[PDB]
C-alpha cells in the first residue's frame, strides 16, 4: 500500500465555511495525484490541475 | 519527478476576507484558493485561520513538507 500522512486542519466546505477535520492522505507518483480521506469521502487532486491545486493546497496550507 | 516541488514556496494571505495563494510558479498574479466544491473562499475571519512559523511569517508548503 502507498503510506499515508495523517492531518488535523480546516477545510472549507463551500464558499464561506470552515469545519476543523482529521484527513489521511497520500500521493500516488504513477498518475501524479494526491487521494485524500475526508469524513468518509474520497477526494482526488490532479498535480498538473491548477485548479485542483488551488483546492489541494489551503488544506495543507492551514494544516496543524 | 515531482510535481509538488515546484508548489513549495505556496503560502495563504487574506486579501480583506479573500483568501489567496502567493508563490504558485507558473503565476503572474496571486489566485483565489478554492473551497471543495470549486468556490473562490470569502471569509470575514479569514486572519484568524492563516497559521505562522512562530513569527509573522506566513507558512509556506516547504514548511508543511518538512515538518
Amino acid at each position: 500500500e502507498i503510506p499515508t500522512r495523517t492531518l488535523d486542519t480546516a477545510i472549507f466546505t463551500d464558499a464561506s465555511t470552515v469545519a476543523s477535520a482529521q484527513i489521511h492522505l497520500y500521493y500516488n507518483s504513477n498518475i501524479g495525484k494526491i487521494i485524500m480521506s475526508l469524513n468518509g469521502k474520497k477526494h482526488t487532486f490532479n498535480l498538473y490541475d491548477d485548479n485542483d491545486i488551488r483546492t489541494l493546497l489551503p488544506i495543507l496550507l492551514l494544516s496543524k | 519527478p515531482d510535481p509538488i516541488d515546484r508548489l513549495r514556496r505556496a503560502n495563504l494571505a487574506c486579501e480583506d476576507d479573500k483568501l489567496m495563494i502567493y508563490g504558485l510558479p507558473w503565476m503572474t498574479t496571486q489566485t483565489s484558493a478554492l473551497s471543495i466544491n470549486s468556490k473562490p473562499i470569502v471569509y470575514k475571519d479569514c486572519a484568524k485561520l492563516l497559521r505562522s512559523i512562530n513569527g509573522s511569517q506566513p507558512v509556506s508548503l516547504n514548511d508543511v513538507l518538512r515538518r
